């Protein structure tokens, strides 16, 4: 039971600043790249920044929506990652998560921040029943999804509890039940639940990698009925 | 140019 614990959010004015923190345990923090991802009701799940390793001179990349404003840093001696957020705008409101590892196995519980061009497409909703086989899909506006997109799948359960299921197209994250698998089918990434269970009712997001950034899909609401 | 492809 790996842990990522965020802190720092709050209720803030437009034009202001704040710094989020995140403290990791249970895995060799310093071997993995780390990311900040945020969720808002409008705009869904959105990758914000990544930081790589000491051996990469801690190189960073940012979403274009925050470049110039946000800075990601890490402190390997404290197994922590940080996000300094300057010049905040209403559109920055959301729940902020630090996440990483193969590539988005581990998520923090999230910290709320209230301030007051590739599209990745997923089915809005699918309905299944216990014991059925259900496949979710993830299409890119650029064209076919390939293994060079390192498709990830992540599950959101109540209350904003994220856990990574699949990385690198078809690698199950550690401890993920065997009923989940990843594939590429008809030039889309796909997640299959072979024998759906009632507890799999949840929201599922895919993430695809384009050279130096992640784009999340809008998520699929999976209902498990009966 | 790949992402963090290191095993979990
Ligand atoms: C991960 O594997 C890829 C191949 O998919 C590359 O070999 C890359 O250099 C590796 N990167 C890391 C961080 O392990």
């Amino acid at each position: 039971q790996v842990q990522l614990q965020e802190s720092g959010g709050g209720l803030v004015q437009p034009g202001g600043s704040m710094k989020l923190s995140c403290v990791a345990s249970g895995f060799t923090f310093s071997n993995y790249w780390m990311n900040w991802v945020r969720q808002s009701p409008e705009k869904g799940l959105e990758w914000v920044a990544e930081i790589r390793l000491k051996s990469n001179n801690y190189a960073t990349h940012y979403a274009e929506s925050v470049k110039g404003r946000f800075t990601i840093s890490r402190d390997d001696s404290k197994s922590s990652v940080y996000l300094q957020m300057n010049n905040l705008r209403a559109e920055d409101t959301g729940i902020y998560y630090c996440t990483g590892v193969g590539q988005f196995a581990y998520w923090g519980q999230g910290t709320t921040v209230t301030v007051s061009d590739i599209v990745v497409t997923q089915e809005s909703a699918l309905t299944t029943s216990p014991g059925e086989t259900v496949t979710l899909t993830c299409r890119s506006s650029t064209g076919a999804v390939t293994t060079s997109n390192y498709a990830n799948w992540v599950q959101e359960k109540p209350d904003h509890l994220f856990t990574g299921l699949i990385g690198g197209t078809n690698n199950r994250a550690p401890g993920v039940p065997a009923r989940f698998s990843g594939s590429l089918i008809g030039d889309k990434a796909a997640l299959t639940i072979t024998g759906a269970q009632t507890e799999d009712e949840a929201i599922y997001f895919c993430a695809l990698w384009y050279s130096n950034h992640w784009v999340f899909g809008g998520g699929t609401k999976l209902t498990v009925l009966g | 140019s790949a992402p963090d492809t290191r095993p979990a």
